């Protein structure tokens, strides 16, 4: 449940048209029988998580060094729209507007 | 040359001048332009960030291209000006004020 | 403003000074009319008035 | 080896920021849009050898 | 109102250029083919057309649809270049959709055309007391090339 | 607050940068994108002194 | 040195006001 920020790595510069991919698995080679990569082998119990994005609105909470340290997802609860409308991470009573 | 079915990758390199600063000047910073007064900074950047923000349309840090140097920006010194009179009824003296 | 005269252009290095060699030449061109040549390159009149 | 098995599912929770621009700021809030990943969503897991 | 005017401008960029070479196609120990010119491409190269246009010694160079001068002002993407060796009198014959004999006609270049031309005079290199037999081309050709 | 915020809209010009435009097109036809900024950042600062 | 009192004193202290520079980029003045 901890909160991170992922840091930009390449840009480069292609420009070709992508629309499906495929990951890549190192297949381990138990070079027992005649049969090589075609044949009998044995690995461990790799697995991996895919999801997808799409266009949101966020708040996001620079600390004073200039490393992003809590964000908020706009279009979340009703809590969440608030603390979108005004900008604060804490908010009083009272009755507020929203979309 | 082909016309353009791809972001632009060949071109010069564009000659650079050397630094000077403590005194108010255009710069040019590959895609920051405006006037002003280089200081010495204390902020400190993280490795891939380019160029600091306080308020929208507020520049207030620059990264050096060349030695990796954090500079900040000063406006230079400007304000009104304003004239004491007497009152031509009287005399004709001055005091001219700037703010 | 209109340019009258002729000068020697310069876009080399060395200034030729009229000796008109390496990078050096002569800003000036004649137009070539013939009856064969095409409307596009036929010579129109052009007049303005202000 | 064709031994098939449905997919299964859990939460992203809170992760998936990552910096929009190069720009550089101290102790302030900004807003933005752009794309992400929305809390709590709906995500698949390859656990299939 | 008053403002204090600036005195100077200062332009900044990395040292780092990473100038990624264009001379390999015009200095070698050997020339493609006429009937068969090389075409290579080169990508993510900074051009340095600024010093090898004015002080690198070529005897004929012409610009179409540019200025040399502003050559190295303006970006482009994936450089096409070629290479060959051919007589002297087979440079003036060289235009963009300019006819001539059918080796001529074994390379052509678009109508409207931008780019540049170079060829430079090499008077010691490939003439021989004995003759030249060893390099061969087209003079009896029944088929016509297209621009590029 | 608000008016400085004001100036990082484009008004539905091309840009909100002032030299950007001088940079990239001729002065007449910038001239109109000139236009268009000058009026939205005029009604704004009368809406404030309002 | 600034002569006030102590209730002058809680109610300096309890109401809180760079700005000036980003107006200083525009031309705003105070
Ligand atoms: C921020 O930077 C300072 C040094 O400039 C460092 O001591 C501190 O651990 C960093 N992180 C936080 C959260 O202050
Ligand atoms: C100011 O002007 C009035 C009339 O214009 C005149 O009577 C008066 O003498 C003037 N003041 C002085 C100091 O002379
Ligand atoms: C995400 O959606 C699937 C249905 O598409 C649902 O079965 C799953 O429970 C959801 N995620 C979680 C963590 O419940
Ligand atoms: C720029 O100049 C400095 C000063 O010598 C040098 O150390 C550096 O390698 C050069 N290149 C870059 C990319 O900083
Ligand atoms: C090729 O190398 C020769 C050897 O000095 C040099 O004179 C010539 O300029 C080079 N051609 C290029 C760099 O295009």
């Amino acid at each position: 449940q901890g909160f991170s920020a992922l840091e930009p790595l390449v840009d480069l510069p292609i420009g070709i048209n992508i629309t499906r991919f495929q990951t890549l698995l190192a297949l381990h080679r138990s070079y027992l029988t005649p049969g090589d990569s075609s044949s009998g082998w044995t690995a461990g119990a790799a697995a991996y998580y895919v999801g997808y994005l799409q266009p949101r609105t966020f708040l996001l909470k620079y600390n004073e060094n200039g490393t992003i340290t809590d964000a908020v997802d706009c279009a979340l609860d009703p809590l969440s729209e608030t603390k979108c409308t005004l900008k604060s991470f804490t908010v009083e009573k009272g009755i507020y507007q929203t979309s | 040359f082909e016309l353009l079915h791809a972001p632009a990758t060949v071109c010069g390199p564009k000659k650079s001048t050397n630094l000077v600063k403590n005194k108010c000047v255009n710069f040019n910073f590959n895609g920051l332009t405006g006037t002003g007064v280089l200081t010495e900074s204390n902020k400190k950047f993280l490795p891939f960030q380019q160029f600091g923000r306080d308020i929208a349309d507020t520049t207030d840090a620059v990264r050096d291209p060349q030695t990796l140097e954090i500079l900040d920006i000063t406006p230079c010194s400007f304000g009104g000006v304003s004239v004491i009179t007497p009152g031509t009824n009287t005399s004709n003296q001055v005091a001219v004020l700037y703010q | 403003e209109r340019d009258i005269s002729t000068e020697i252009y310069q876009a080399g290095s060395t200034p030729c000074n009229g000796v008109e060699g390496f990078n050096c030449y002569f800003p000036l061109q004649s137009y070539g009319f013939q009856p064969t040549n095409g409307v596009g390159y036929q010579p129109y009149r052009v007049v303005v008035l202000s | 080896t064709r031994t098939q098995l449905p997919p299964a599912y859990t939460n992203s929770f809170t992760r998936g920021v990552y910096y929009p621009d190069k720009v550089f700021r101290s102790s302030v809030l900004h807003s933005t849009q752009d794309l992400f990943l929305p809390f709590f969503s709906n995500v698949t897991w390859f656990h299939a050898i | 109102n008053f403002r204090v005017q600036p005195t100077e401008s200062i332009v900044r960029f990395p040292n780092i250029t990473n100038l990624c070479p264009f001379g390999e196609v015009f200095n070698a120990t050997r020339f493609a083919s006429v009937y068969a010119w090389n075409r290579k491409r080169i990508s993510n190269c900074v051009a340095d057309y600024s010093v090898l246009y004015n002080s690198a010694s070529f005897s004929t160079f012409k610009c179409y649809g540019v200025s040399p001068t502003k050559l190295n002002d303006l970006c482009f993407t994936n450089v096409y270049a070629d290479s060959f060796v051919i007589r002297g009198d087979e440079v003036r014959q060289i235009a963009p959709g300019q006819t001539g004999k059918i080796a001529d006609y074994n390379y052509k270049l678009p109508d409207d055309f931008t780019g540049c031309v170079i060829a430079w005079n090499s008077n010691n290199l490939d003439s021989k007391v004995g003759g030249n037999y060893n390099y061969l081309y087209r003079l009896f050709r029944k088929s016509n090339l297209k621009p590029f | 607050n608000t008016l400085v915020k004001q100036l990082s809209s484009n008004f539905g010009a091309i840009s909100s940068v002032l030299n950007d435009i001088l940079s990239r097109l001729d002065p007449p036809e910038a001239e109109v994108q000139i236009d268009r900024l000058i009026t939205g950042r005029l009604q704004s600062l009368q809406t404030y002194v309002t | 040195p600034s002569k006030r009192s102590f209730i002058e004193d809680l109610l300096f202290n309890k109401v809180t006001l760079d700005l000036i520079c980003a107006q200083k980029f525009n031309g705003l003045t105070v």
